[PDB]
């Protein structure tokens, strides 16, 4: 049949992939770092608590002045939080109570949140009348929101559960352009510093790189062996690691197209929930299930101070853009601003 | 110049503690449950006993408020949206009493779950006079279902309604205790079930809630003081 | 590269024993639970077995628990289904899933219609 | 269950043709980026006290 | 010595208007007459008949739980001792023990000090661990908090009452109005602690058994009546010790006013001693419910019964009775006196040391280091 | 006098200040023989 001759030359492609790839490997990045000098002990305690949250902590994300941090919980609320004066600024309340991400706009005056109510919605924070509410709410994902992320003032890019990854277009309500290219549902992505590729990892063991202008799958990275839940880019953006369930995190470079690198030890065995990078990429951070972050180092494997001090489930974190200090998030209703 | 935007923030911050205090007395003194339930289960009969992606439904038992999510529009992929639903005070189970090994199925996941571990379910056997009807003709009988259903023999005890059919009695006992093998595996002293005869008039099955609610708060009272 | 391949199956006759392979690559073939559904024409999925990550906890469907056996060999990356005197209801192509979260008691989306890592489905036709 | 097979080969075919660089070049310009902001870096190198608002 | 000496006087005085009474007899026959004994007073009873009165306290070593008897001959005779032949009475049964009760006193003193020293240190850091973690706020612990404290003070106040005012001889002497304060603060923090034991009773009532769903519980009841209600009981005592019966550091235990505390603590006992059978009684028909084990039933009632026993404070209500056997006695005071002193280490130990969650909290706070 | 077991740390002191003497020596106890009573 015709589905047979599909399959057939669809695992020729594969193959051809594969073969190219492997002649294009000539030396292991392990090798040409074995000559560099190991930045030691960067052991380093919390400095800031912030507490407020009633319910487990699911997302988080920084804020352009490195300054302002916002989070989602599931009693319904989002909390914008002051990392110098750790006095809380906005209290919005949300229709819903099962929110599940979370956003920030890249110049301050929008946040997002999505869950199991299928919609995201955005808030505007410059209002006029000094108080919170809900600018624009989007609805025709078929499953849960897990990520959003904003490209700009006009456009922002949602991963539902519904296998398809959309870019919305706020002031209309309708979707722009659709990735219709997973057969899993898809939990985090992030975009690169330029506003025009953006990848994203889903439940299929696979992360897809994307085009915001064409709206088609640029290229595609595999390696992992479970469902991908974190996924962030390098400073040059030109490589970006994920994270995955399976106490895995792989470095990929969006030009060598494979896995160079896999920071994973054999104490670790919980999933990882959230990953980022440093300004310089000298450096790698990734959350797990086990109450604490580790810290590593992109050039190779280098176990920094482990920063624990969560008691819960840790499921979110981020770092600041002038790389000052981090954010860890946890199940504990609890934040911590680690530098 | 600079205190000022100081004392502006630390207002700021006690009028949203003030809300966030009013909101915890209503979140603390909400029991919320989730209504699962499977393909053609009957689940909707509980909802109408007092698009979007979830439903909701308030309804208050002897001033006591129980908040029920109904899972509409989602697809059947439950590995990380079931997640969300471990501090919930139990799940209610709807089956449609091979369509019933699939609730078993469903139910151990739930059950054996790592994060949904600590939470209790409620299960109601829906469709008892359905299923009543037709094992009482035995055109299709659920030995075809369950080859030990033959072996199986009717429990101690049994509390059968007057008038119900000597099979009947058979069959809930052994749907029954289908669930309560599951429950009792995994059961570590931290969450129960209370499997319920539901059926399509019946309209006490919301004060089996509450009363399966009360065990819940009860027994998990008497664990923080180690008493149980 | 996670992928699952299945062999076997074809038209047998009532009564005739049958075997079944599911082919693991691209990951640890011993840290998962792997499970078998089936999808009868006309109908939906329907788990059929499973398998713990040593081999200890293992269940069948009632439909069919005693003539149904399964295995795996964790060395080999390979896992077996073995059925005896495959009877009419048995008509339904089997899929070899497999469980996302590893070193887990529960496992979520087995019969699930859309599933990433689950294999294609074998043929298993049980007519005269 | 016949679009879904074309759309994937359609995407496969389409990635299949795109230029790959050597890793050795990938790895290069991976540690070129580190060695030149490497300064700038406060994570890599604790900044002294009083230096940062999160005192 | 001195001061019984004064007392001797005055009770002389009293008996010979009560042996100015004719009691002699119901029916005429011969009768041992009324006499006044240089130590106590002595009414009218038949020939050769025994008759015991209770022993007074003229001098130190005289212990007023013991009696002294008239002795007559038995043939219907006067008795005059055989050694010096004149009257005898048995006051020689009330300094009989004087000795071997004064070297229990001794061991009962140390078990004392030891009891309340080892129920500071043990919970300095029960409360320490409850205040310095933040992840173990709940009303229960909010409870515990306060339920400590009340036992450090009372075995704090209990410590130096026994060793700068028990140890010191010139002092009560004096009957300086300061140690009757340290007496005050010892009775209030008595009471205090013995109402604690109450509010926690009626608290984990009130989450088994009747208003399960309601949370947030008002806590100004349970601070009223763990601290607020205790005051009057003391200081209704204490007025009334200075009108009615008043003596030296208020260190008196044979007046019934000391039931103006002692009383209500025994019925807010007897309310813990029914709300902990309605309490088994619900966790009975939980495991019931579940058609546990016989054998297991029996091993959790009993064992949730000894660990609220401490913290109801149900051994006052168990064993209130003092045998008045000279054996039994001795093991009733090194049983209650055990059950008391070394009652702030026995709720330690088992709501902080032996708490899940208090120990997962340790544990966590130290394996990150 | 009190007999419950509340006022039983009462009790030891009492017995203590009277009949010790202040947790000391006592002089021996007065003489009871048919010489006195």
């Amino acid at each position: 049949s015709e589905l047979d001759q599909l399959r057939q030359e669809a695992e020729q492609l594969k193959n051809q992939i594969r073969d190219a790839r492997k002649a294009c490997a000539d030396a292991t990045l392990s090798q040409i770092t074995n000559n560099i000098d190991p930045v030691g002990r960067i052991q380093m305690r919390t400095r800031r608590t912030l507490r407020g949250h009633l319910a487990k902590i699911y997302a988080m994300h920084w804020g352009t002045d490195s300054r302002l941090l916002v989070s989602a919980s599931q009693d319904g609320k989002l909390i914008i939080w002051d990392s110098y004066t750790t006095n809380k600024v906005h209290a919005i309340p949300l229709r819903s109570s099962w929110v599940m991400t979370c956003a920030y706009a890249p110049s301050g005056n929008y946040v997002a949140c999505g869950g199991l109510d299928n919609i995201c919605s955005i808030y505007n924070l410059k209002t006029r009348e000094g108080n919170v509410r809900v600018s624009r709410e989007l609805a025709g994902h078929t499953g849960y929101l897990s990520c959003c992320r904003f490209l700009d003032d006009n456009q922002i890019v949602t991963s539902s559960g519904d296998t398809t990854c959309a870019l919305w277009d706020i002031e209309t309500g309708q979707q722009t352009t659709t990735f219709t290219g997973h057969t899993g549902d898809v939990m985090s992505l992030s975009l690169a510093p330029d506003t025009r590729l953006f990848v994203s990892g889903a439940c299929d063991a696979s992360a897809k790189l994307w085009d915001v202008r064409e709206g088609m799958c640029r290229q595609t990275f595999t390696g992992h062996e479970s469902d991908i839940n974190a996924i962030c880019f390098f400073p040059n953006g030109n490589a970006f690691a994920t994270g995955s369930d399976d106490a895995t995190c792989r470095l990929f470079d969006l030009r060598a197209d494979q896995e160079l690198m896999t920071y994973s030890h054999d104490n670790i065995i919980c999933g990882i929930t959230s990953v980022s990078f440093s300004k310089s990429g000298r450096l790698l951070l990734a959350g797990y299930d086990d109450f604490n972050c580790n810290v590593w180092d992109a050039l190779k494997a280098d176990r920094a101070g482990v920063l624990a001090g969560h008691d819960n489930r840790v499921s979110c974190l981020g770092v600041t853009d002038d790389g000052m200090a981090v954010a860890t998030g946890s199940w504990d209703s609890f934040l911590k601003i680690w530098n | 110049d600079q205190r000022n935007e100081e004392k502006a923030q630390r207002e700021a911050n006690k009028k949203i503690e003030k809300q966030l205090q009013k909101d915890k007395q209503v979140y603390r003194a909400t029991h919320r449950l989730l209504l699962l339930g499977a393909g053609e289960s009957g689940k909707n009969t509980i909802v109408k006993q007092m698009t979007s992606g979830i439903f909701e439904t308030k309804f208050q038992v002897d001033k006591v408020n129980f908040h029920m999510f109904d899972v509409g529009a989602q697809r059947d992929e439950r590995r990380k949206w079931i997640q969300c639903f471990n501090d919930v005070t139990a799940i209610i189970f709807v089956v449609a009493s091979n369509r019933l090994q699939a609730a078993l199925k469903l139910f151990d996941s739930i059950w054996n779950n790592k994060w949904l571990r600590d939470t209790s379910v409620i299960l109601f056997l829906n469709k008892q006079d359905l299923l009543a009807e037709k094992v009482l003709a035995g055109k299709s009988k659920i030995e075809d279902y369950f080859p030990e259903f033959a072996r199986y023999t009717t429990p101690e005890d049994a509390t059968p309604e007057p008038g119900e059919d000597p099979r009947v009695t058979r069959a809930k006992y052994f749907i029954r205790d289908e669930f309560l093998r599951i429950s009792t595996a995994s059961g570590d002293g931290r969450h129960y079930c209370y499997p319920h005869f539901t059926c399509s008039v019946d309209t006490e099955n919301i004060r089996r809630v509450f009363n399966d609610c009360r065990d819940i708060i009860q027994r998990m009272h008497l664990r923080q003081y180690e008493l149980l | 590269q996670v992928q699952l391949q299945e062999s076997g199956g074809g038209l047998v006759q009532p009564g005739g024993s049958l075997r079944l392979s599911c082919a693991a690559s691209g990951f640890t073939f011993s840290n998962y639970k792997m499970n078998w559904v089936r999808q009868a024409p006309g109908k939906g999925l329907e788990w059929v077995s499973d398998i713990s990550q040593s081999g200890a906890s293992i269940s069948y469907t009632g439909s069919v628990k005693g003539r149904f056996t399964i295995s795996r060999d964790n060395a080999k990356n390979t896992l077996y289904l073995q059925m005896n005197s495959l009877k009419p209801e048995d008509t339904a192509v089997y899929y070899c899933a497999r469980c996302p979260a590893p070193f887990t008691r529960d496992c979520f989306d087995v019969t699930s219609t859309t599933y990433a890592y689950r294999g294609q489905g074998t043929q298993v036709t049980v007519s005269s | 269950s016949i679009a879904q097979a074309r759309k994937l080969v359609e995407q496969l075919k389409m990635e299949a043709n795109i230029d790959r660089i050597k890793v050795s070049k990938a790895a290069a310009d991976l540690m070129a980026y580190c060695e030149a902001h490497a300064k700038e870096d406060p994570l890599l190198t604790p900044v002294p006290a009083s230096e940062n608002p999160f005192r | 010595y001195v001061v019984g000496r004064k007392k001797m006087m005055d009770a002389q005085y009293k008996c010979y208007d009560r042996m100015q009474q004719l009691p002699a007899y119901q029916g005429e026959g011969p009768y041992c007459n009324r006499t006044w004994d240089g130590w106590l007073c002595w009414d009218d009873t038949p020939a050769g008949v025994l008759s015991y009165q209770f022993c007074p306290d003229y001098f130190p070593d005289f212990d007023p739980s013991e009696k002294v008897t008239k002795y007559c001959d038995e043939k219907g005779v006067w008795f005059k001792h055989p050694e010096n032949n004149r009257t005898w009475s048995n006051y020689t049964m009330c300094n009989a023990f004087t000795p071997e009760k004064l070297k229990n006193a001794y061991v009962l003193y140390y078990l004392a000090i030891v009891g309340h020293s080892l129920s500071i240190f043990t919970l300095v850091i029960s409360l320490g661990i409850f205040v310095f973690f933040r992840s173990l706020g709940c009303q229960r612990v909010t409870l515990h908090k306060n339920m400590f404290l009340t036992y450090i003070l009372n075995s704090m106040i209990i410590i130096i009452h026994l060793v700068e005012v028990v140890p010191n001889g010139e002092l009560v002497r004096r009957d300086p109005v300061s140690c009757k304060i340290l007496h005050f603060f010892h009775q209030y923090m008595m009471a205090c602690n013995y109402f604690w034991m109450l509010c926690e009773g009626i608290y984990l009532h009130t989450l088994i058994v009747v208003a399960v769903f309601t949370e947030k519980q008002r806590l100004r009841w349970y601070y009223l009546l763990g601290w607020g209600f205790p005051l009057v009981p003391t200081t209704i005592h204490a007025i009334t010790r200075a009108v009615y019966f008043n003596d030296n550091c208020w260190l008196s235990v044979e007046t019934h006013l000391l039931y103006i505390i002692h009383g209500p603590v025994m019925a807010a006992l007897v309310v813990n001693f029914f709300f902990l059978l309605n309490i088994v009684r619900v966790l009975v028909t939980k495991m019931r419910e579940t058609h546990e084990a016989e054998s297991h039933m029996y091993l959790k009632a009993v064992k949730a019964t000894m660990i609220l026993v401490p913290l109801l404070g149900i051994q006052f209500v168990v064993f209130p009775w003092r045998p008045s056997n000279k054996m039994l006695g001795k093991i009733y005071d090194y049983v209650m006196h055990s059950l008391i002193h070394f009652q702030g280490f026995f709720v330690a130990t088992i709501y902080c040391f032996c708490n899940n969650e208090v120990q997962t909290t340790v544990k966590r706070q130290w394996a990150q280091f | 006098k009190c007999n419950t077991a509340t006022c039983a740390t009462q009790r030891l002191a009492n017995f203590l200040v009277r009949s010790s003497n202040n947790l000391g020596p006592v002089l021996p106890p007065t003489n009871v023989g048919s010489n006195t009573y």
